C-alpha cells in the first residue's frame, strides 16, 4: 500500500492518484494490458519511503508491509579455501533460504550459502553442484518479492546485489496520429516520423516564434534529411549556406500558419513561453517515439561508444529535461542526469532498445545500424535507498486473483499490489 | 490485515 498521492498510471496512459483510483478502474500492468481494481485498502502503519541509490531519481512511499518487487543476481563460484590444515573445495551462490525476523515468522528470501569439502575428496561433487546450479534456472537472476521491513534482513553482499526495477511503457496511444488527421487528406503514411523527426529537430537546436532553427552545415546528412523530410510534410526548407560564414546555419521551414509551428502548439511542444516536453508522448506510439528522440539527438545530442553505446542530450529548460527523462523511460532505455554550467545533461543507453532510436538519426557521428535481431524492452533495474518513517495512513489497491498483483507506478516503477 | 493486496 503507498502513501497519499502517490501519482500511478492507468492503463489508458492517465495518471491519477492511488486515493483517487475507484473500485471496477484499470491501472496499468507491467506488459500493456490493464489490471482490474476491486479493493481499496486503507488503515495506518509504519511507511518506508523507498529512493533510488546513487536528481531525477525513481523514488515511491509505501506501507512496511508492501511486498517490494525485486530481482536479485544468481551466481555461483567455486575457489578452493584451507580450514586450519585442510584445504576445501568452496562452493559459493546465492539462492533461496530462509530466515526468521523478530516478529515471529520465517521469511522466504536470497543468501549467500557456501558450501565447502576437502579437497582429496575431488572436486567432482565440488562441480556437480556448481553444476546443477548452472542449468537450473533459464534466467540470470530470481524474480521474487520482500516487504519493505524485511529489507534489512537481507545480508550485506546479498541486498546490495538486490534491485528493484521499472517497466517501459509497451502501451500506445495515438494522440499524434490524430493531431495531424485534421489539417490534411493526402499526407504520406510516414506522416508521424517526419513530423516527430522535425519536431525533435525542434527541441534541440530551435528557435521559440518562427519553425526556423539554428543547424548545423557541416552534417551534409542532416542536411538532406532536414530537407527530404521538410518536404515530406509539405515544405521547402529554403536557408543560407554559401552565403554566411559559420558552423551554426540558421534554418527556415516555410510552406511552399505554418502546420510546423501549428503542431509546435497544438501539441505543445513550446509550454507557454520556454520550450516544452509534452508527457502525452510517454505513452503515444513508440516509433514516434523513438523518432522524435532520434531528431533531438541529432540536433544537440552526441553518441559515444566506450563502454557501450550511449547518448547524451543537452537542455537548460527543465521543463525539457524532465520531459525526456520519461519520453526516454517510456521507451526502455537507462537513464541519468548530470547538471553542468544551468546546463542539464542526459545520458541515456540500453543496447538494442538505444540503436532502434539511433538507427532513425541522421547526423554523421550519430546514426548506428538498427538492432540485427528481434528486441524486447526488458525491465530495467535500479538499486535504492529504504528509510524508515513515523506513521501514517495508507491506500492499497488490491488488484484481482487471476492476475500478477503488479501495477505500474507513475514513473514507471513496477510495485506489488 | 493487508499491504495493497491482503493474504
Amino acid at each position: 500500500s503507498f502513501a497519499k498521492g502517490t501519482n500511478v498510471l492507468m492503463a489508458d496512459g492517465s495518471i491519477e492518484c492511488i486515493e483517487n483510483i475507484e473500485v471496477g478502474n484499470k491501472v496499468m500492468g507491467k506488459d500493456g494490458r490493464p489490471r482490474e481494481v476491486i479493493k481499496l485498502p486503507r488503515g495506518r502503519e509504519t511507511m518506508y519511503s523507498v529512493v533510488q541509490k546513487s536528481p531525477e531519481l525513481l523514488k515511491f512511499t509505501c506501507n512496511a508491509t508492501n511486498e517490494l518487487v525485486v530481482r536479485t543476481p544468481r551466481s555461483v563460484r567455486r575457489l578452493s579455501r584451507t580450514i586450519k590444515g585442510v584445504e576445501y573445495f568452496e562452493v559459493i551462490t546465492f539462492e533461496m533460504g530462509q530466515k526468521k525476523a523478530p516478529d515471529g515468522r520465517i521469511v522466504e528470501l536470497v543468501k549467500e550459502v557456501s558450501k565447502s569439502y576437502p579437497i582429496s575428496e575431488g572436486p567432482e561433487r565440488a562441480n556437480e553442484l556448481v553444476e546443477s546450479y548452472r542449468k537450473a534456472s533459464n534466467k540470470a537472476y530470481f524474480e521474487w518479492t520482500i516487504e519493505a521491513r524485511d529489507l534489512s534482513l537481507l545480508g550485506s553482499h546479498v541486498r546490495k546485489a538486490t534491485y528493484q526495477t521499472y517497466a517501459p511503457i509497451l502501451y500506445e496511444n495515438d494522440h499524434f496520429f490524430d493531431y495531424m488527421q485534421k489539417s490534411k487528406f493526402h499526407l504520406t503514411i510516414e506522416g508521424p516520423k517526419v513530423l516527430a523527426y522535425l519536431l525533435g529537430l525542434w527541441i534541440g537546436d530551435g528557435l521559440s516564434d518562427r519553425a526556423t532553427f539554428s543547424v548545423d552545415s557541416r552534417d551534409t546528412s542532416l542536411m538532406e534529411r532536414v530537407t527530404e523530410y521538410a518536404e515530406k510534410l509539405n515544405l521547402c526548407a529554403e536557408y543560407k549556406d554559401r552565403k554566411e560564414p559559420q558552423v551554426a546555419k540558421t534554418v527556415n521551414l516555410y510552406s511552399k500558419e505554418n502546420p510546423l509551428w501549428d503542431a509546435i502548439v497544438g501539441l505543445g511542444f513550446l509550454k507557454d513561453g520556454v520550450k516544452n516536453i509534452p508527457s502525452f508522448l510517454s505513452t503515444d506510439n513508440i516509433g514516434t517515439r523513438e523518432t522524435f528522440l532520434a531528431g533531438l539527438i541529432d540536433s544537440d545530442g552526441y553518441v559515444t561508444d566506450e563502454h557501450g553505446i550511449k547518448a547524451t542530450i543537452k537542455t537548460i529548460h527543465t521543463s525539457v529535461r524532465d520531459g525526456l527523462v520519461s519520453l526516454a523511460r517510456s521507451l526502455g532505455l537507462v537513464v541519468s542526469v548530470n547538471a553542468e554550467p544551468i546546463s542539464y545533461a542526459i545520458y541515456m543507453s540500453g543496447g538494442d532498445v538505444l540503436l532502434n532510436v539511433l538507427s532513425k538519426c541522421a547526423g554523421s557521428k550519430k546514426f548506428r545500424p538498427a538492432p540485427a535481431a528481434a528486441f524486447a524492452r526488458e525491465c530495467r533495474g535500479f538499486y535504492f535507498e529504504l528509510q524508515e518513517l513515523k506513521e501514517d495512513d495508507y491506500y492499497g489497491i488490491t488488484l484481482s486473483d487471476d492476475s500478477d498483483h503488479q501495477f505500474l507506478l507513475a514513473n514507471q516503477v513496477v510495485v506489488h499490489n | 490485515y493487508v499491504g495493497s493486496g491482503e493474504r
